DNA sequence: GAATTGGTGAGGGTTGGGAAGTGGAAGG
DNA sequence: CCTTCCACTTCCCAACCCTCACCA
């Protein structure tokens, strides 16, 4: 069987609704270690990877590892729910027909359950750099997503540019331009609030705003984000997930004609 | 009954008065003479005992002109079948019960189709009832018929009655098929005196017809300005009127000012027009005049171009005015159904062929139109509110219209009408009047009924109505079909043979083909042409000329070539299709039948199986809430029939009231109660065809089928001789040729409505012969034979267009094209063919070949013979210059049935379904794609092509950003203007909103009910700014204002507009100028720049944005930076499913 | 000739939009003793009833009694226009066919005005019959309001079962069946926040969800909701309108075939 | 040079909400005196006239006044990627075609800098006239909003009457009528909540409530709104903008003449 | 009583569901 | 006294129903 109890559904909310936009269905991957997912958008233009430690969960079982496919949009309907205190219990046995869900109000006053039904899916699985990127920033996720939002407005595709300085955000269409540039904040008020540049060397990409304005839905899941970049290689998107682990995006950049020359 | 028999006798009488003082002496005096058939009608005759008896008055003319009539009775009958054996007491009593009111009754075995094990021979016996009069019937019907119809609700010695037939067949078509007795045949004709029956009997030996006075006639009429005129008020200002090619006119002298003198009119040197007038002196007198010219020359047939509209109602009315009775003296009386009719003649009016069977859109039905096009010439022009004021000043121009009208008329009943219809009516029971007027569907029932009757089979009685049937699983249907003719719309743009384009092709299928040439060609030559191949003295040399080109394009697929513009149909599809598999309404059948047949044998091949696909619409209440809601209605309390009445409980209501308040109901459930008011579903299913059964509906098919060949033959054999003139350039031979090629091509398209006929028939709500499956399967094989041909097709070239028939193709220049061949018969000395066809026929062969037809071999062995027949052949039309198609709006829907194509000549081929065609879309459209399709012609490479369209449909939107700035203050009145029409009274479209009921109000406030009474309302207007905002069906501003006075226009303006300041009131003001400029943007779109786009080319026309998607995607494809996939710059580790 | 002054009037308001769009039309009757009103749902599936006591109002005249026709959305589109505390007046004559509404506003310096046309109608009309009602809860509304909301995305219709331990609500559907259990209670911080059951036999009934998306906007009306039950009975649904009167609302169950 | 600078950007923000619907192309002018825009209206049913003094701003340069065009429609989305609290500077050179905006949150942390391409437009409009009307009406704009709302949510029309009690509405349609008052107060409490009237002669006249149900939508950019009216002239609808500026409505009557 | 069939374009109005924006009251 | 969450209202698009007339 897997069993597994988790005090709060609101990260699960939270996590199923940043989902919800981006990938129609996943299987989940469920192992002693913990949950953790990965897919690919329709277009495989850019990929989703989640990680949940079983230390996070209130109790956890997981007899053997398994697998199990969900169309992720129903089970944001099921989770809707939830309410927004609730404690939330899962539950499933190995021939994986459906999961049950169980909540319960902070007082048990009431007792809630459901039972999804599962499906069968066929995936791939890609491959990972583990290298090392030329710049790193820490930034508020509110201010990330807020710049994500009205950039969006001025046009498709955001250029970032990175150096030690400060890092620029730039876009245009017919209506002009736009730049959104940040800096080191200078004293700490908080670590939250603080946004931080670590660098090699300075990187220059672009990327299409349509799947960032998919990625900034993980903003109530923490007031953090880290975003890291190398030359000609793929974006990466980082949300923590405070006890129980992360969701990355990773997104494949443009690149230019010259190659063909 | 007394009154009634008087009454009877008194119109009998009147009717016998009125035909004699039209020449028509009965046949009083025993002898024997011949005449040929001319008219009948039903009448009742005092017999020996003087008694009513109900006969029928036949009419004959004789070649000197003489004339006659003969009343022969017969008795109508009916027929009943009892439960076993009951025959013999079901007969006693009846003919106790009315004794006195049935002639006879009699038993009579006969065989009925739905009978078990009916093929072996077996036959059941039927009493047959028949009686004195019509009228004795028509009571004692409803004697017996809720006896037996409570009988089958279940299911006296009446209760032993279980059924009753052929109740309904009207009396006069059941005599013309029992005696075999039929129009426009030669006869003998003997009576004897009334010791015996007159004898009727044709002869053969008589080709030539007689040729019988025609008469036609056309008026004109004052009216109000701007208004109609109407019977009271306005008074005829001439009559126009021909006979036999000699014409004749009447004026009133008293409005018109001077006098008319005779004069000739000469549209054709065929049609020489002599027309002789007269002058009088007074409405009456001219009416008077008319009426004994009329009893003078007493014309058989009359003729009018829609005369019970207008002509009828009007002379009549102007002529009880002066207490001229029309019905006393000439004879024409309005009918029930609103039809003016006679005793003594027939009345034809060609608007009831042309609506039927021109085939003219209805933009066409106007007599100018068609005449125009049939014809070949224009009548003359007039405006209704002219007339008056050109009357008075120039009578002579109304004159020359009015003789124009009968001038057409006349050439136009003859050359068309009168063969047709008389040809027509050789194998119909029916009368002129009542086969020209008749629905297609009925005429059909009647040789259905005259073949049945041959094969003495009785009649099924007609389709009873199920309502609110259940599906199985519970759920009310709102409605069942069958899945329709297949349609797609593979490519987009322009395609001529005039310039290259790209093609690619798949190596396997040049060998596919050239595998099997001689084959292709053998059977193309034996089936199609019927030359056999031994009877050609060149095989050899053709085939390795095709077997050479087909390597040439194996070895090199992919290649630029111009294009060859082919279309290939099948010809009588429907028809064809229902022969070649032995199709018939009655033969579908199930295994429960299959089990009683004593050919249900193993090693048979009696029983076919295809698929068809079903479909229904059905509401989503479960059936619990259904019987929920009717056993709720049991309460229920309803308003009387009429406001006197006492209120009716439900269950007073009849089951036509009650299902639709049922379905009221549960439809407004459902919408609170579920989401979705209609689910659609859709169902393939596999239905069983007999092949033993009776062939007598297909071998009416074949029949009628030979017959629309024949002429089609003839067209073919006339186009060839044509092509022969136009190629020797003898312009009056051509002329000659093309006069001959226009009639046969009417004649046979006219046949064509009938032809097809049969095929919609078998659904036609009430009809005998009923079945759905029948209607299915047709369309379903002609979805696959199709799709077939576009499999094969698209590996070879490019589909460009599929409707129900017949694709329309490119193919590369270098493919095999025409083979011609050289006989040793000077029968057929030199054969041609074209590869194309025999490419798909022989596909067409391989699959849907029918291999189980049976014929029967001997009539008293029960032998069948199995045969192979395939009926159905493609045939080759082109090739064609030019072929344009336009493009929707929506990204990725295929806009259907529309496009332009070219004759090699340079001159339009097809144009179809632009409202060019349709009738009264908005004119500037039409003048836009007028012109845009000629410009499409023009050009000589793909730049050039859009960039010529570009340069002309610039016109246009300068004309409407220019504001018409020079444009006559007239010509905008044309230009800007809808003239769309009403089906349907005012009173009943009622509370729906939009600009055609919406314009009919804003003219009842100006003009009355006098307009609105009536249906064919027709409205234009002009949709309008000054209310800004407020929702287009509100801004219906009609033409009639400008039209009106002054005063009145600035009043009603204010009164719409919302405007009290304005001083110029102005169209060019009151137009929503961006309207029309949208509404031109929306049409251009589709035709130029989106057609562009999708052909690779920059923008074509700078001033029309492009739709936002496609300016996305195209702006995607035109910049530096590409989207690489993820997949690119991380490895794939593999592929896992994961599965429950 | 009718008068009649309320200082709450936002109680008409309320009561009016839980009607607004659930019924056409119906026909509402005056007598000295109070307002009362009765009308079906076009659907004839559910019943309707008000009554709001005379007791109740600030000002009551009546002196005779009347009925009069009138179309919800046209009062609902009137009543917009008053303020939550203005005083409202309702005016009326049995010898004409106009309604007249005053709303007076609490600060004394605005005031407003309207009239509208009455509706011709007329009504067969009986009386709900009396039961001794197996079933009966009184819940808090939120409760029941949520209920009904969440339960409509699992399916089209719930199955209720209850007694004397607590009442379960229960659903079916394509995309996972799924229950709430309310247990009864036996102790409460507040007696708004008390759920309670009483019973002489257990019941289950089956009630089409998409009505009770509409039963559930008198919500504003009370804290407290109170149903009532037995087989083969309509369903009652009920609302107490302040002191002043009640509001219910009577629902066939769906039949079974079987 | 042109430059400017404002500390309450939000200001800026909230009136091309106002103006966005009302004209969706224009061209704005720049002075030494201030920034001015007035145009009919795309209908040309009414005119709108606003300014904002240049001492208004926390800096200013105009070395020459200029004339801008712009679509209001994509400088309103423009604007809505500024924060509330941000400050908003302006600047363009006399030969550019392109206009900057930048903001600035007051952290300094981030700056926002944006390019808009201006367009090249010629306008109509003449100086607008005034008169000291004979009735003049102060309100709190949100009554005055919930009123029109009312109204018009009933019918087409309003007839506005003046007297020295109080200041009244009546409008009918198919549904019914409907009548309101407001009294003069008959002593202030506080100023926001004051209604009161100056009355000269009796005035009523009708307009069609379409055009002050736009005219509301400038209600978050003042607490009171005031109404000028008088026989024979258009009504105008005033707000004050602050110090710096005001934003006239004006109307014509609606005419009964038509009988 | 008398009455062929199904497919699709174009223009217009109605309905319902989701996203966005503002205000209140509830929580700390 | 300040900040966040929830409810309610407003705005926009997609989907479905009405007619007439040509295409098979
Ligand atoms: N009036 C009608 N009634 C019923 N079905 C009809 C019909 N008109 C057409 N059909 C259905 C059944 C036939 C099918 C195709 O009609 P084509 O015009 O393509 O005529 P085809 O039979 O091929 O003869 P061709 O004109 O080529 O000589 O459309
Ligand atoms: S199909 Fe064959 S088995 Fe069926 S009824 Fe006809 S002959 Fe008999």
């Amino acid at each position: 069987m897997f069993e597994a109890r988790l005090v709060q559904g609101s990260i699960l909310k939270k996590v199923l609704e940043a989902l919800k936009d981006l990938i129609n269905e996943a299987c989940w991957d469920i192992s002693s270690s913990g949950v953790n997912l990965q897919s690919m958008d329709s277009s495989h233009v850019s990929l989703v990877q989640l990680t949940l430690r079983s230390e996070g969960f209130d109790t956890y079982r997981c007899d053997r590892n398994l697998a199990m496919g969900v169309n992720l949009t129903s089970m944001s309907k099921i989770l809707k729910c939830a309410g927004n205190e609730d404690i939330i219990t899962l539950r499933a046995e190995d021939n994986a027909d459906t999961l049950a869900l169980v909540f319960e109000a902070p007082n048990q006053e009431k007792v809630s359950d459901y039972e999804m039904k599962l499906m069968d899916l066929d995936v791939e699985q890609l491959g990972i750099p583990e290298q090392e990127y030329s710049c790193v920033v820490k930034m508020p996720s509110g201010e990330f997503a807020r710049i994500c939002r009205d950039l969006s407005h001025i046009g498709d595709a955001v250029v970032i540019s990175c150096a030690k300085d400060g890092v620029k955000f730039s876009a245009s269409g017919e209506l002009g331009n736009g730049n959104i540039k940040l800096s080191q904040t200078s004293n700490v008020d908080k670590e939250e609030e603080a946004v931080t540049i670590e660098m090699n060397e300075p990187v220059q990409l672009t990327f299409a705003l349509r799947y960032l304005n998919f990625f900034t839905k993980a903003t109530p899941l923490s007031s953090t984000v880290t975003l890291s970049m190398s030359a000609d290689v793929p974006l990466v998107v980082e949300y923590k997930i405070a006890d129980m682990g992360h969701l990355k995006y990773y997104l494949a950049p443009k690149i230019e004609d010259e190659e063909g020359s | 009954s007394s009154v009634s028999a008087l009454k009877r006798l008194e119109r009998s009488q009147w009717t016998d008065k009125m035909d004699l003082r039209f020449g028509f002496e009965r046949l009083k005096e025993p002898g024997e003479k011949t005449g040929w058939l001319i008219n009948m009608h039903p009448t009742e005759i005092l017999d020996e005992d003087k008694r009513l008896g109900s006969a029928v008055d036949y009419y004959f003319i004789q070649d000197d002109g003489s004339r006659f009539k003969v009343a022969l009775p017969y008795k109508p009958y009916f027929y009943i079948a009892t439960r076993k054996g009951c025959e013999r007491e079901v007969s006693s009593f009846l003919s106790k019960k009315f004794q006195g009111k049935i002639a006879k009754v009699e038993t009579v075995p006969k065989e009925d189709l739905d009978l078990p094990n009916h093929l072996v021979g077996l036959k059941r016996n039927y009493i047959r009832l028949s009686f004195h009069t019509v009228e004795d019937l028509v009571k004692v019907r409803k004697e017996i018929s809720p006896a037996v119809k409570k009988n089958r609700e279940q299911d006296d010695q009446l209760d032993n009655i279980v059924d009753m037939r052929e109740y309904d067949v009207p009396y006069h078509i059941r005599l013309s098929i029992d005696l075999k007795i039929h129009v426009a045949h030669w006869y003998n004709v003997r009576y004897r005196g009334n010791a015996f029956p007159v004898e009727i009997t044709r002869r053969d030996d008589l080709v030539e017809r007689p040729d019988p006075v025609v008469l036609a006639f056309a008026i004109a009429t004052t009216k109000l300005p701007l208004k109609f005129p109407d019977a009271e008020t306005d008074q005829i200002m001439m009559i126009s009127y021909m006979i036999d090619g000699q014409g004749y006119l009447i004026t009133n002298r008293e409005i018109v000012s001077e006098d008319i003198e005779d004069f000739e009119f000469t549209p054709k040197p065929e049609y020489e027009g002599p027309f002789c007038v007269f002058n009088e002196p007074d409405e009456a007198h001219l009416i008077q005049r008319w009426f004994e010219h009329v009893q003078e020359t007493k014309p058989t047939i009359m003729v009018t171009y829609n005369g019970d509209f207008f002509d009828w109602p009007f002379v009549e009315a102007r002529a009880a005015v002066h207490g001229l009775s029309m019905q006393q003296e000439i004879g024409f009386q309005k009918d029930s159904q609103g039809e003016y009719k006679a005793p003594q003649c027939i009345h034809m009016d060609c608007l009831r062929w042309v609506k039927r069977d021109s085939y003219l859109p209805v933009g066409s039905h106007n007599l100018k139109a068609a005449a125009k096009a049939k014809l070949g010439y224009d009548p003359v022009e007039l405006d209704p509110e002219d007339m008056c004021r050109m009357a008075t000043e120039q009578p002579q121009t109304l004159a020359t219209y009015s003789v124009s009208d009968a001038v057409a008329t006349y050439y136009l009943y003859m050359k068309y009408v009168h063969p047709f219809i008389f040809a027509l009516c050789t194998i119909i029971p029916m009368e002129p009047d009542e086969v020209l007027r008749k629905g297609s569907g009925t005429l059909c029932e009647a040789l259905l009924m005259v073949q049945a009757f041959h094969a003495n089979i009785i009649f099924p009685n007609k389709q009873e109505q199920e309502f609110n049937k259940l599906t199985d699983d519970g759920h009310v249907l709102d409605s069942e079909t069958y899945v329709g003719g297949h349609v797609e719309a593979l490519e987009s743009g322009v395609f001529r043979s005039d310039i290259p384009c790209r093609f690619r092709m798949n190596p396997a299928a040049f060998d596919f083909l050239l595998q099997r040439v001689e084959k292709t060609l053998r059977h193309a030559l034996e089936e199609e042409e019927k030359v056999p191949v031994e009877q050609v003295t060149n095989f050899e040399e053709v085939c390795d000329e095709i077997k050479s080109k087909l390597a040439s394009l194996k070895d090199v697929p992919s290649r630029i070539e111009c294009p060859l513009i082919y279309h290939l149909d099948v010809g009588a599809m429907y028809p064809n299709i229902i022969l070649t598999n032995r199709l018939q309404p009655s033969a579908m059948v199930d295994e429960a039948t299959c089990a009683a047949c004593d050919f249900n044998k193993p090693g048979a091949n009696c029983q076919r199986k295809m698929a068809w696909q079903w479909r229904g619409e059905f509401m989503p209440a479960s059936r619990s809430e259904y019987h929920r809601i009717q056993h709720q209605l049991e309460s229920e309390k309803f308003p009387p029939l009429f406001p006197e009445g006492p209120a009716r409980a439900f269950h007073e209501l009849s089951r036509e009231e009650q299902a639709k308040y049922e379905k009221r109901r549960l439809a407004d459930y459902c919408r609170k109660a579920y989401k979705k008011i209609h689910i659609t579903k859709v169902e393939e299913r596999l239905t069983t065809i007999c092949q033993r059964e009776n062939s007598f509906y297909v071998d009416t098919v074949r029949a009628f089928r030979d017959r629309r060949y024949e002429f089609k033959g003839l067209h073919k054999v006339w186009k060839k001789k044509l092509s022969a003139a136009v190629e020797v350039g003898d312009a009056a031979e051509v002329k000659r040729c093309k006069n001959m090629e226009v009639l046969y091509d009417s004649l046979q398209l006219a046949h064509k409505c009938i032809l097809n006929s049969f095929y919609g028939y078998v659904m036609r709500k009430g009809a005998r012969w009923y079945s759905m499956e029948m209607a299915g399967i047709v369309c379903f094989t002609g979805a696959n034979i199709i799709t077939q041909a576009r499999e094969l097709i698209e590996q070879i070239g490019r589909p460009l267009e599929l409707d129900t028939d017949g694709i329309w193709c490119v193919l590369p220049n270098s493919f095999p094209e025409n083979f011609v061949f050289k006989t040793t018969n000077v029968k057929k000395p030199k054969v041609t063919i074209s590869y194309p066809g025999a490419m798909l026929n022989i596909m067409v062969k391989e699959g849907f070949t029918n291999d189980q037809y049976q014929e029967l071999a001997e009539p008293s062995s029960l032998t069948y013979v199995t045969r192979s027949e395939n009926s159905i052949f493609f045939e080759v039309d082109g090739p064609y210059l030019a072929m344009i198609l336009p493009a929707s709006k929506e990204e990725g829907k295929k806009l259907k049935k529309r496009y332009a194509v070219f004759n090699e000549d340079g001159s339009l081929a097809e144009l179809k379904g632009f409202e060019v065609k349709r009738r009264g879309e908005l004119q500037l459209i039409k003048i836009f794609q007028s012109s845009v399709f000629e410009a499409f012609l023009k050009g000589s490479t793909l730049e050039e092509v859009y960039g010529s369209v570009a340069k002309v449909a610039d016109y246009w939107l300068d004309v409407l950003y220019s504001k018409a700035a020079n444009m006559p203050d007239s010509e905008l009145f044309e230009l800007i203007s809808e003239n769309r029409s009403m089906s349907r009274k005012l009173e009943d479209y009622g509370e729906q909103k939009s600009t055609s009921i919406s314009t009919a109000k804003r003219l009842a406030e100006f003009l009355g009910d006098q307009m609105v009474k009536d249906a064919g309302l027709s409205c234009r207007y002009i949709i309008s700014r000054k209310p800004e905002g407020s929702p287009v069906t509100e801004r219906a501003i009609p033409l009639a204002i400008f039209q009106a006075e002054p005063t009145v226009r600035k009043h009603f303006l204010r009164k719409w507009l919302k405007s009290s300041s304005l001083q110029d009131f102005d169209i060019r003001a009151i137009l929503d100028w961006d309207y029309y400029i949208e509404r031109l943007g929306s049409a251009i779109q589709k035709i130029i720049t989106i057609p562009a786009a999708l052909q690779q080319v920059k923008n074509p026309v700078p001033r029309v944005k492009h739709p936002d998607w496609l300016h996305k995607k195209l702006l995607e494809k035109n910049d530096v930076y590409k989207q690489k996939k993820i997949s690119e710059l991380f490895t794939l580790e593999g592929r896992r499913q994961v599965t429950m």
